[PDB]
């Protein structure tokens, strides 16, 4: 996660007097399955 | 000026010059002796 409140910052030559602000959240996912075989499934319809 | 709640997007400065000048001035005049030695008055070089 990173965060830049508003203020000295967003203070770029896009907006000089810094009134945005802004957070973000990044991350890795990945998963592998070593045993499809031990892995089942059904489908069916339900009311 | 407007600030709307976004903001992003302006002023300027100017200097002017100025400029003079030095010209030369002066001027002269002349006597001959004998102006000096025959005149009425012996103060006239003062």
């Amino acid at each position: 996660t990173y965060t830049k409140k508003p203020g000295i910052e967003t203070v770029s030559y896009a907006d000089p007097y810094g009134e945005m602000g802004l957070t973000s959240i990044k991350w890795y996912y990945g998963s592998l399955i070593l045993r499809p075989e031990w892995i089942a499934l059904f489908k069916t319809v339900a009311a | 000026p407007a600030l709307t709640e976004n903001g992003g997007r302006r002023v300027g400065f100017t200097r002017i010059q100025l400029i003079g000048s030095i010209k030369k001035f002066g001027f002269f005049y002349e006597w001959t002796q004998e102006a000096m030695d025959f005149d009425t008055d012996e103060e006239l070089d003062s």
